[PDB]
RNA sequence: GGUUGCGGCCAUAUCUACCAGAAAGCACCGUUUCCCGUCCGAUCAACUGUAGUUAAGCUGGUAAGAGCCUGACCGAGUAGUGUAGUGGGUGACCAUACGCGAAACUCAGGUGCUGCAAUCU
RNA sequence: GCUCAUGGAGAACAGAAAUCUCCAGUAGAACAAAAGGGUAAAAGCCCCCUUGAUUUUGAUUUUCAGUGUGAAUACAAACCA
RNA sequence: CGGGGUCGAAAUGACCUUGACCUAUUCUCAAACUUUAAAUAUGUAAGAAGUCCUUGUUACUUAAUUGAACGUGGACAUUUGA
RNA sequence: AGCGCCGUGGCGCAGUGGAAGCGCGCAGGGCUCAUAACCCUGAUGUCCUCGGAUCGAAACCGAGCGGCGCUACCA
C-alpha cells in the first residue's frame, strides 16, 4: 500500500511565517578557526596595549 | 539507487571552459586576501583541492582566516528557517574579489571628497544616490527631422 | 525453498539439503592451479611452478586417475597437472600433456 | 644561396630485429658493439601476437645511433658492399633513407662461429643545421621550409658525391 | 594537401601562453617560485633571476607584481671589464663575479652591505650567511635558473655562490657545486676555490701550451695578445673581486645618441602595414591583371 | 622605434605560403681536458667568442587567406520566456495586454597591446 | 627528463600488424576500475631517492537533527622524506 | 591502394566498373552532444561595528619602524551615504 | 507475458583468459580371395552471429538468432 513519498509544499509558508532571520552578527566575533599563531600574537599584543594605556592613565 | 555525492550534479558547473583548460593564470595567487575582504565564489575543477561544494559555487562571502595557500570564507545558508553560518578552507583559485565592494569603496571616497569640497563652501552637497528620476520636458524640432508617417505590413508568407 | 543437491569433491559423496530460497548459504573460493610434474617419490606428488620447485605435496589421489597418471608418467610425455584450493584441502582433479614446450 | 644551408649528415642508425629473444639477440648486441667500438641499446615489444610467437616487452629487438666520421666510414662500407647503387623506392620523404641487407661480415669483420649471421637495416638522417632550433629545450621552433631538406636534393647530394647512381623509380 | 590544417582544428585550438609558445619560462616553476604564504600578505617574493646566452651572463634581482615582474637590481658579463676581465665572459668564475656583483650591490643600496660583508677570504666551502643577532636578516632570496639543467658543475651554481660569498642568503645545498663526489659525500674546497679562479681553464691552457700551440693560438687569441698566464687569471680574478667589493655602484654607459634618434633610424628602416583602401587597390590591380585576362 | 632578459592579459597575439631584415643584440655555429650525461659532446655539462652565416630560428609585411576578436541603423523585437484574462480554438496551439529578450545568419572593421630593467645607430 | 593515440613517408628477412628513423599530431591516448569532470616541459611514459599511508589532538565541509558514521578540506605544535 | 572486367605474355603498363578513403557541397536529429545562450528564479554590497590622518602594542610577519590584527588622539554629521 | 539455462569436429560430451580433450565416425596402409573385426598411421572444431574490454578470449560483458526449462497461486 504505496504512499505520498515526498514533497516540499507547504514549507515555504511555514518557515516564513517566522522564518529567514539573519544571524545576529556581532562586534568582536569569535576567534575560534582562526590560525593559532595569530591568535597568540594578538594576547600578547592586547596584553601589551591593556599594560601601555594603563600606563599612560594610572 | 539514489546518488548524492560531494561532486554529483557538478559536470558543467566545474567544467573548466573552452580554451581555457590547462593551468591557471598568476594573478589568481599574487591577489591579496585580508579579513574584512568580501569575495566571490566559483570553482575552478582543474585544482581538486581546497575546492568548495556546488552550493557555495557562484556565491560570496567574507574573509575570517588567512593562511599559506588558503583562506577562511564565511557564508550564510538557508537551513529550514534559519541562515546559518559556514566556514570554509577554500583555495584563492577558487577566490576572487568583488568588485562591487570595490567600486562602494570607491563611491565612500568621493562622498568624502565632497564633503570636504562643502566643508570648504558650505555648497549643499546631496551626497546620496538617486535613482533615474523621471524625466524633464524639451522641444524637439523638426527641422531635417519630419515626421515619416508609417502604417503596417501586408501578412507574406515569406517562403 | 530450494532443493540443492551437490557433489562433495574430495570424497564423491552426495550431499541433499533444502533451504529457503532467500536465505544465505556459504561458498568457498576455489581456485584451481596448474602444476608441472616431476619425478613421483611416494604418494607425494613432485611437482612444481615456474618460479619455484616446491610442492611435496597433496599425496597422489588414490583413483583410477591417479594409477593413469602413473602409467602416463612411467611413459614419460609430462603431464601439466591441475590441483584446487578449497578451504586449503588440497587435491588433484586432471592433467594434460605438453603438447608444446616439449 | 647557400651560406650554411650545405648539407651533411645529423646520424647512421643500424637496428636488427631478431625473431625472438636470447642469446641470438645478444649476439647481435655483441656484433653491433664490436663494430662501433661503443655498447648499443636494445629493443623491447610493444604489444603481444603468436604468429612471431611474442609478448609485450620482450627484447626482440637491438639498435644502434652512431654520428659522425664514424658513421659515415660504416656508411660507405655499406655502400661498398652494396656496389654504390641504390633506389629512390628506398629514399623517403625528407631526404632521409636506408636500406636493409645480409651478411654484416661482409663489413670487413673476422668472423666468428659463434656470432653467427645478421642481416640489418641502416637508415640515415640527413640535415642542415637548426637541428637544435628544432632539438633543444629553450628557444624551440619550427624550421623553415626552405631550409628543410627533401628527397630530391638528398639524391642530387649523393650521386654528385661518390658519382653514385640509383634506380629509376 | 597534408600541409593545410582545418578550421575546426584552428578553431578549438588553445594556445599556451606567450612564454611558452616562445619556449622560455615553465608557469609550473613559476608559480612555485612566486607564490606567497598570504599571512605575508604584500611582502614580495625577490627571486634571484640567472639566464645564460651565447657570449653573456644575466643576473638579476626580480619581483612579481600582476603588470609585470619588477626588478632592483641587474648584472652583466659585458660590464665586467670596469671591474677587471677582459674575457671569458660566459665562464664559471665570471658566473661567481656576477652573482657577487650583484649582491653587494642590492646590499649597497640598502645599507646590508657593512653588516652582512659576505664573505672576501674564499676557500670554496658550504656555509650561507646566516643572519647575524639582534639586528636585520639577511636578504632572503629565491633562485631561478628558469629551464636550465640543475647538475653538478654548472655556471649557475658558480654565481650562486658568488651571492652567498656576497652577502645575500639564498639558500642551497652542497651537493652540485662541482667537487662533490657522489658515493663519498665530500666537497672539495680547494677544487673549487681552482674553478673560482680559473683552474680548468688554466689546466687547458698548460696543456695545449705544452702540446697543442695551434689551438693556444686559434683559440685563447685574445689571452695571446694579452700575455696572459695561469697566475695572472688568478690574480686578475681576486682584484676583481675586490674591485666589486669597491665599487659594485653601477656606472652605465654614456648611450652616444639619444632614444628617438635610435628610433628615428629603426622606424625609417622599419616596414608598415598595406591600409584598406590600397588592399583594395591591390587586389584590384589583381583582378586588372589576371581577371583582365592577361 | 629595434634587441635581450623577467613578464601581465594569454590567438587582434594562432596556423598556412611567400618577401625582406642597417647596426646592435639574440641565435646558428667552433671545441671535448677539466665537472657532468648520453647507444652517441645529437640532447645536456664545460671552454673559447676564436673560425664563419644571417640561409633557418627570431622580428615585421603581404594574402578579396583559414582561424580569432569586435560592431551592426543585418537577421530579429523573430524564437523562447515571466505575469493576466469566465480570451479564441475540439485540441494540438495561437493571438492580445504589461515586460524581458537569444543564437545562427548577412555585412563592415581589426590581426597583439603593454609593464620593470638593460642595450643598439 | 620526455610527450601520447593516429596517419603519412621510408628501412632485408618483414607481409595489414614485429623493430628503427623523419613530418604533422589541442589530446582524438593514458591516469586500477563504473561514469563524469580534470591534466600536455603534466597529474600521462621513463628514470632517481624515499615511506607524511607517521604522531598530538582540536576546527571545518558533506549527508545533517547542523547527532553519529564514512570521506574530504585548511591550519598550529613535532618528526621526516 | 579493396573487389574485380578488358587490351594483351606481362609490365608501380593502358583502359572500364565497383565498395573504401579525401575534398568541399546538400537534407534531417540528440534527456544522458555542444561553440553560443536567454527569460524567470538566486548570492552579495549600498557605512558609525564606517572613512581619513598621526602613532601605541606583539613572542606574528618583514632585509627593514615594513606589513598584519586590535587600539589611543583628532577630524569627517544633518543627505551618516539608493 | 516475466525469469533462468544452453549453442564446442560429421555426431555426442568435456574444456579452467596465455590458448582446444576424448570416443564413435573419416581417410591411408597392412592381413584377408573380398568386406567386417583386427594391427600401424594422419587429419578434421567461423567454438551460434555482431560489438566491446583485455597486451590477447570459446571462456568475460552487452545486442540479436535459436533449442529448452521454470513461473502461472488466493479469488
Amino acid at each position: 500500500a504505496k504512499s505520498k513519498n515526498h514533497t516540499a509544499h507547504n514549507q515555504t509558508r511555514k518557515a516564513h511565517r517566522n522564518g529567514i532571520k539573519k544571524p545576529k552578527t556581532y562586534k568582536y566575533p569569535s576567534l575560534k578557526g582562526v590560525d593559532p599563531k595569530f591568535r597568540r600574537n594578538h594576547k600578547h599584543a592586547l596584553h601589551g596595549t591593556a599594560k601601555a594605556l594603563a600606563a599612560a592613565k594610572k | 539507487g539514489k546518488s548524492h555525492g560531494y561532486r554529483s550534479r557538478t559536470r558543467y558547473m566545474f567544467q573548466r571552459d573552452f580554451r581555457k583548460h590547462g593551468a591557471v593564470h598568476l594573478s589568481t595567487y599574487l591577489k591579496v586576501y585580508k579579513v574584512g575582504d568580501i569575495v566571490d565564489i566559483k570553482a575552478n575543477g582543474s585544482i581538486q583541492k581546497g575546492m568548495p561544494h556546488k552550493f557555495y559555487q557562484g556565491k560570496t562571502g567574507v574573509v575570517y582566516n588567512v593562511t599559506k595557500s588558503s583562506v577562511g570564507v564565511i557564508i550564510n545558508k538557508m537551513v529550514g528557517n534559519r541562515y546559518l553560518e559556514k566556514r570554509l578552507n577554500l583555495r584563492v583559485e577558487h577566490i576572487k574579489h568583488s568588485k562591487c565592494r570595490q567600486e562602494f569603496l570607491e563611491r565612500v571616497k568621493a562622498n568624502a571628497a565632497k564633503r570636504a569640497e562643502a566643508k570648504a563652501q558650505g555648497v549643499a552637497v546631496q551626497l546620496k544616490r538617486q535613482p533615474a528620476q523621471p524625466r524633464e520636458s524639451r522641444i524637439v524640432s523638426t527641422e531635417g527631422n519630419v515626421p515619416q508617417t508609417l502604417a503596417p505590413v501586408p501578412y507574406e508568407t515569406f517562403i | 525453498k530450494v532443493h540443492l543437491v551437490a557433489i562433495d569433491i574430495f570424497t564423491g559423496k552426495k550431499l541433499e539439503d533444502l533451504s529457503p530460497s532467500t536465505h544465505n548459504m556459504e561458498v568457498p573460493v576455489v581456485k584451481r592451479n596448474e602444476y608441472q610434474l616431476l619425478d613421483i617419490d611416494d604418494g607425494f606428488l613432485s611437482l612444481m611452478n615456474m618460479d619455484g620447485d616446491t610442492k611435496d605435496d597433496v599425496k597422489a589421489p588414490e583413483g583410477e586417475l591417479g594409477d593413469s597418471l602413473q602409467t602416463a608418467f612411467d611413459e614419460g610425455k609430462d603431464l601439466m597437472v591441475t590441483i584446487i584450493s578449497a578451504m586449503g584441502e588440497e587435491a588433484a582433479i586432471s592433467f594434460k600433456e605438453a603438447a608444446r614446450t616439449d | 644561396q647557400n651560406p650554411m644551408r650545405d648539407l651533411k649528415i645529423e646520424k647512421l642508425v643500424l637496428n636488427i630485429s631478431v625473431g625472438e629473444s636470447g642469446d641470438r639477440l645478444t649476439r647481435a648486441s655483441k656484433v653491433l658493439e664490436q663494430l662501433s667500438g661503443q655498447t648499443p641499446v636494445q629493443s623491447k615489444a610493444r604489444y603481444t601476437v603468436r604468429t612471431f610467437g611474442i609478448r609485450r616487452n620482450e627484447k626482440i629487438a637491438v639498435h644502434v645511433t652512431v654520428r659522425g666520421p664514424k658513421a659515415e666510414e660504416i656508411l660507405e662500407r655499406g655502400l661498398k658492399v652494396k656496389e654504390y647503387q641504390l633506389r629512390d623506392r628506398n629514399f623517403s620523404a625528407t631526404g632521409n633513407f636506408g636500406f636493409g641487407i645480409d651478411e654484416h661480415i661482409d663489413l670487413g669483420i673476422k668472423y666468428d662461429p659463434s656470432i653467427g649471421i645478421f642481416g640489418m637495416d641502416f637508415y640515415v638522417v640527413m640535415n642542415r643545421p637548426g637541428a637544435r632550433v628544432t632539438r633543444r629545450k629553450r628557444c624551440k621552433g619550427t624550421v623553415g621550409n626552405s631550409h628543410k631538406t627533401t628527397k630530391e636534393d638528398t639524391v642530387s647530394w649523393f650521386k654528385q658525391k661518390y658519382d653514385a647512381d640509383v634506380l629509376d623509380k | 594537401q597534408k600541409d593545410a590544417k582545418s578550421s575546426a582544428y584552428s578553431s578549438r585550438f588553445q594556445t599556451p601562453f606567450r612564454r611558452r609558445r616562445e619556449g622560455k619560462t615553465d608557469y609550473y616553476q613559476r608559480k612555485r617560485l612566486v607564490t606567497q604564504h598570504k599571512a605575508k600578505y604584500n611582502t614580495p617574493k625577490y627571486r634571484l633571476v640567472v639566464r645564460f646566452t651565447n657570449k653573456d651572463i644575466i643576473c638579476q634581482i626580480i619581483s612579481s607584481t600582476i603588470t609585470g615582474d619588477v626588478v632592483l637590481a641587474a648584472a652583466y658579463s659585458h660590464e665586467l671589464p670596469r671591474y677587471g676581465i677582459t674575457h671569458g665572459l660566459t665562464n664559471w668564475a665570471a658566473a661567481y663575479a656576477t652573482g657577487l656583483l650583484i649582491a653587494r650591490r642590492t646590499l649597497q643600496k640598502l645599507g646590508l652591505d657593512e653588516t652582512y660583508k659576505g664573505v672576501e677570504e674564499v676557500e670554496g666551502e658550504y656555509e650561507l650567511t646566516e643572519a647575524v643577532e639582534d639586528g636585520p636578516r639577511p636578504f632572503k632570496v629565491f633562485l631561478d635558473i628558469g629551464l636550465q639543467r640543475t647538475t653538478t658543475g654548472a655556471r649557475v651554481f658558480g654565481a650562486l655562490k658568488g651571492a652567498s660569498d656576497g652577502g645575500l642568503y639564498v639558500p642551497h645545498s652542497e651537493n652540485r657545486f662541482p667537487g662533490w663526489d657522489f658515493e663519498t659525500e665530500e666537497i672539495d674546497p680547494e677544487l673549487l676555490r681552482s674553478y673560482i679562479f680559473g683552474g680548468h681553464v688554466s689546466q687547458y691552457m698548460e696543456e695545449l701550451a705544452d702540446d697543442d700551440e695551434e689551438r693556444f693560438s686559434e683559440l685563447f687569441k685574445g689571452y695571446l695578445a694579452d700575455d696572459i698566464d695561469a697566475d695572472s687569471l688568478e690574480d686578475i680574478y681576486t682584484s676583481a673581486h675586490e674591485a666589486i667589493r669597491a665599487d659594485p655602484a653601477f656606472k652605465p654607459t654614456e648611450k652616444k645618441f639619444t632614444k628617438e634618434q635610435y628610433a628615428a633610424e629603426s622606424k625609417k628602416y622599419r616596414q608598415t602595414k598595406l591600409s584598406k583602401e590600397e588592399r583594395a587597390a591591390r587586389v584590384a590591380a589583381k583582378i586588372a591583371a589576371l581577371a583582365g585576362q592577361q
